[PDB]
RNA sequence: AACGAGGAAUUCCUAGUAAGCGCAAGUCAUCAGCUUGCGUUGAUUACGUCCCUGCCCUUUGUACACAC
């Protein structure tokens, strides 16, 4: 029986601090209610294009990610989920708006598929990169479609592209909130159930390219 | 055994725009469309292939071109197929110079062709129209591209006479259950069949036969409904 | 790297003083007898016990978990570490 | 649908593309030995790895 | 004497002092507990520190901060750089330096942006 | 015309 | 319809599910899943939603007879559930069959 | 960049081309440096999946 | 589905509208033409 | 009577940059129908290619090895 004592004391500050608080520095975990780990990006060619490796407390670790080539890959998930979420034509400049939205939509998630929010969002960004696209031919007179295949960063952002805007166009006319309907989208892709606007887009790609290959 | 819905009164099922994207329904457009306006001096005028010869040469395009009769018949016939008076499509107009006019399927067309052109030339410069209501505009204007504007799951097939002959009916029942159809149809009255090609995914022939339009639309349409059960 | 101190007891415990300030910091059960020596490698990597009770303990100790258990045969009073090899040796009690 | 995974190796040079798109030298992920050129849209370095549908046709130049 | 460490942390325009003293064990922004720095979405941004180093090393001293500047972003980060800053330079004045020397590591495997403020310099073309 | 490499390929 | 939305914020509408037309009487959650709702309405048919399926009933479930008004579940089976229809003669269904008729 | 971007069973067919040109002697002596820079260049970086594949042919015309 | 009719092709307010722009147009004008002079 | 985010064509943009948001100053030219500063909030996507569109260049090593 071994057992290490490095805690000889109880630790107990003269600041009142949250219960919870000190649960999370025994671990670290997003917004307190979800961990990192058993999380796991399920496909390879995004393993490494998908920093889940990481903690974080809150979506908003604002960091030099677009001076390289590729610090936009080694920028974590959420804060990339984040982001694109506030790129519309009044939400610029509005991170806390975005990072309040996001955190309830996580919340949502939980609620309603029980499993882990985390999980099901790499899931629906694997599941939605599409995988082989389309670029009209130089032709010369004759123009139709040539068809290419997809690099994983290219992937990743045309996913992450491709939520946003589902949940947003679906959000614009009716009375739901983007974060409900967005809940909706990470869900639907989640399942990969041929009804969001991601797995539909994704199908229209992959099948004009299998055709004009 | 199986009871009714609580009310079976006949309800209008609610009209079909771009701006809902979910709902299986029919998709029409004219393509190539002839339609243009020139002034002449005091005023505006669309072009007619049979009244407008001295400018229409001067300008130096081609009277056998310049139809837009061809339009005419065939949005109107589109318009009263038996499909809207079910009300499951709507219809785009690709204009010659490639402006997209999203045709809402609440409109009654002037039948006369003056009138007609009157309502071209009024909405190639201001836009839109208005109903009696004037509560929602009838007749819009959209951006490229079509593909942009048509529901998300859907096909892209083009009536081309050198396609083979297809039974309308077998296709669109073959078709899946949440597969919208758009179809891109040639007004154009004669000549090639190689415009929309990087939008469509197959040509299509419905007969061993040349068509005009209209009557190519006809046939269409009355698969659609064959298939749809009305 | 003559910052800390270990010090085994006479009761199977194990605690590592840093030197500096006089400060505790860690502490390991293993050994139920004395703890008849302490060495860490020369990597400060591993950190080996040898106690009483005839047992050694490989330690990993940038980690903090318990590499292995080795019970010898006889009960084990002394030993000694090389640390540019890598190995030490156990006067034992037979 | 039998998907591949491929690894891209070399990012090619010199060659007549399209802005955007290169030809690309990719290994085969479970059999370490095949090698196929094809065309890649997005940015990529060497040594990641790909998803492929056509495990067979080699590529061409895009004029 | 009272052992006594003070050290700095800015972010864009603000400013963040930060008195480290050998005390009570508490944590105080400018006068009202660290608990109630009021953005709400950040303040597990502001406690990074405490947590990713275990709250002991913090029941041993008190630290004082106050912050001036910039607005509400800004002043969050410098004061989780200024308590991180302060932490370190309090544990190489008067404790040992392998706390030193392993809480730097363990703040640069996390994110250097506790240590080194970006004077983000703008840049030719 | 062609690129080099290519032109080597065909021939 | 039903609406379903979580407790103490009236402010979201978190989910509203239309089944059939008619009105529905009776409405709960499962008690051995938790994201499994229950429902009957006027036209005789209970219906049990997956909260993750918003849109297609994911088990329709039949063999009453008129103006089912009563469901409840049993406790150790997760998969057997009792309907009292209004003309008495209660149903006792497994959902893992077909479940078209009760047990 | 040629010799990189040439495919590998364009590269078979190249080694038997050079077969062809050892068997028509003459050309080699007249033109021996650059036959040497192609083929040693060719096999020094499409070595590896050269060597993995499999031909009792190959083995006979590579020695 | 209901169906609708298009459209297509107060004098007091009118006249008024239309003096008004004169108006501003002389307006513009003499403003400019009086600058002109004085440069 | 009008209008529900503003067609067709063309123009600008790569990091504290796009786009938001309010206070302040009025500097011998220019600016009140405004002009310039100072802050706070802070992204998307290339960082490649000469295929197209133009533009440039050079088409003789001369510099001194070893190397083509």
């Amino acid at each position: 029986d071994f057992e290490v004592v490095e805690e000889f004391t109880p630790v107990v500050l003269a600041t009142p601090i949250p219960e919870e608080v000190q649960q999370a520095q025994t671990e670290i975990k997003l917004f307190n209610k979800w961990s990192f780990e058993e999380v796991e990006v399920k496909d390879a060619s995004l393993v490494d294009y998908v920093q889940v490796r990481q903690p974080i407390f809150v979506a908003h670790t604002a960091g030099r990610y677009a001076n390289k080539r590729f610090r936009k890959a080694q920028c974590p998930i959420i804060e990339r989920l984040t982001n694109s979420l506030m790129m519309n034509g009044r939400n610029n400049g509005k991170k806390l708006k975005a990072v309040r939205i996001i955190k309830h939509t996580l919340d949502i998630i939980n609620v309603l598929t029980d499993q882990n929010p985390i999980q099901v969002v790499v899931d629906a960004i694997t599941n939605t990169g599409p995988r082989e696209d389309t670029t009209r031919v130089g032709g010369g007179g004759a123009a139709r479609r040539q068809a290419v295949d997809v690099s994983p960063l290219r992937r990743v952002n045309q996913a992450i592209a491709l939520l946003t805007i589902g949940a947003r166009e679906a959000a614009f006319r009716n009375i739901k909130t983007i974060a409900e309907t967005l809940a909706e989208e990470l869900i639907n892709a989640a399942k990969g159930s041929s009804t969001s606007y991601a797995i539909k887009k994704k199908d229209e790609l992959e099948r004009v390219a299998k055709s004009n290959r | 055994q199986k009871a009714l819905p609580a009310s079976l009164v006949p309800q209008a099922p609610p009209v079909l725009t771009s701006k809902d994207k979910i709902t299986k329904r029919m998709i029409v457009v004219l393509a190539m469309a002839s339609l243009e306006t020139h002034k002449i001096s005091d005023k505006y005028v669309l072009l007619n292939c049979d009244d407008h010869q001295g400018l229409l040469k001067k300008m130096g395009r081609d009277i056998s071109e310049a139809r837009p009769d061809i339009t005419h018949q065939c949005l109107l016939t589109l318009l009263d197929s038996p499909i809207n008076k079910a009300g499951k499509l709507q219809v785009y107009i690709q204009t010659s110079r490639g402006i997209l006019i999203e045709v809402n399927p609440t409109v009654r067309i002037p039948r006369t062709f003056k009138r007609f052109s009157g309502l071209m030339v009024q909405l190639l410069h201001k836009l839109s129209i208005r109903s009696v209501n004037s509560e929602e505009k009838l007749l819009k204007v959209i951006k490229n591209p079509i593909t942009d504007h048509l529901p998300t799951k859907c096909r892209k097939v083009t009536l081309s006479f050198d396609a083979p002959v297809i039974r309308v009916q077998d296709y669109i029942e073959k078709l899946d259950d949440d597969e919208s159809i758009c179809v891109f149809v040639g007004a154009m009255a004669r000549g090639k069949d190689n415009f929309a090609d990087e939008y469509v995914d197959e040509k299509v022939g419905l007969s061993n036969y040349p068509l005009s339009a209209s009557v190519a639309c006809s046939k269409f349409c009355h698969g659609a409904e064959d298939a749809w059960n009305i | 790297c003559g910052n800390f101190g270990f010090i085994g007891s006479s009761n199977g415990s194990i605690t590592i003083y840093n030197m500096q300030s006089g400060i505790l910091r860690k502490k390991y059960k293993l050994h139920k007898r004395a703890v008849t020596g302490i060495s860490l490698d020369g990597m400060n990597r591993k950190m080996v016990s040898c106690g009483l009770d005839g047992i050694v303990g490989f330690y990993d100790f940038n980690k903090s978990t318990l590499l292995g258990k080795l019970k010898l045969d006889a009960p084990i009073t002394a030993m000694v570490y090389h640390r540019s090899s890598d190995l030490f040796a156990l006067a034992l009690d037979d | 649908t039998p998907v591949t995974l491929a690894k891209v190796i070399k990012v090619l040079g010199r060659t007549g593309s399209r802005g955007g798109v290169t030809q690309v030298r990719v290994e085969f992920l479970e059999d370490t030995s095949r090698t196929i050129v094809r065309n890649v849209k997005g940015p990529v370095r060497e040594n990641d790895i790909l998803v492929l549908m056509e495990s067979e046709r080699e590529a061409r130049r895009l004029r | 004497a009272v052992p006594s460490v003070q050290t700095f942390g800015k972010k864009k325009s603000a400013t963040a002092v930060a008195h480290v003293k050998a005390g009570k064990g508490l944590i105080k922004v400018n006068g009202s507990p660290i608990t109630l720095v009021e953005p709400e979405i950040l303040r597990f941004k502001v406690y990074e520190p405490l947590l990713l180093v275990g709250l002991d090393k913090f029941s041993n001293i008190d630290i004082r901060v106050r912050v001036t500047g910039g607005g509400h972003v800004s002043q969050v980060y410098a004061i989780r750089q200024a308590i991180a800053k302060g932490l370190v330079a309090y544990h190489q004045k008067y404790v040992d330096e392998q706390s030193k020397n392993e809480l730097k590591k363990a703040f640069t495997s996390y994110d250097r942006t506790l240590l080194i403020a970006d004077s983000r310099r703008p840049e030719p073309k | 015309s062609l690129k080099a490499g290519e032109r080597l390929m065909e021939a | 319809l039903v609406s379903v939305y979580d407790s103490y914020n009236p402010r979201t509408i978190l989910l509203s599910i239309n089944a059939s037309t008619h009105p529905t009487h009776v409405t709960k959650f499962h008690t051995q899943d938790n994201k499994i709702l229950a429902t009957a309405s006027d036209d005789r048919v209970t219906r049990l939603w997956d909260i993750s399926n918003a849109y297609e009933p994911q088990l329709e479930l039949t063999g009453a007879t008129d103006y089912v008004r009563t469901l409840s579940f049993i406790p150790a089976a997760p998969h057997l559930v009792a309907t009292g229809s209004y003309d008495g003669l209660i149903r006792l269904y497994d959902t893992r069959s077909s479940g078209s008729t009760p047990i | 960049d040629a010799l990189m971007v040439m495919p590998f069973s364009y590269v078979l067919k190249f080694l038997k081309f050079i077969d062809t040109v050892m068997q028509n002697k003459t050309l080699l002596h007249s033109h021996l440096p650059l036959i040497c820079k192609n083929l040693f260049f060719i096999i020094k970086f499409n070595h590896k999946e050269l060597v993995s594949q499999k031909n009792e042919e190959l083995k006979l015309q590579i020695n | 589905i209901p169906t609708h009719a298009p459209k297509y092709e107060d004098r007091t307010r009118s006249e008024i509208n239309k003096m008004k722009a004169q108006l501003k147009k002389e307006r513009k004008f003499t403003m400019k033409e009086i600058r002109k002079d004085a440069k």
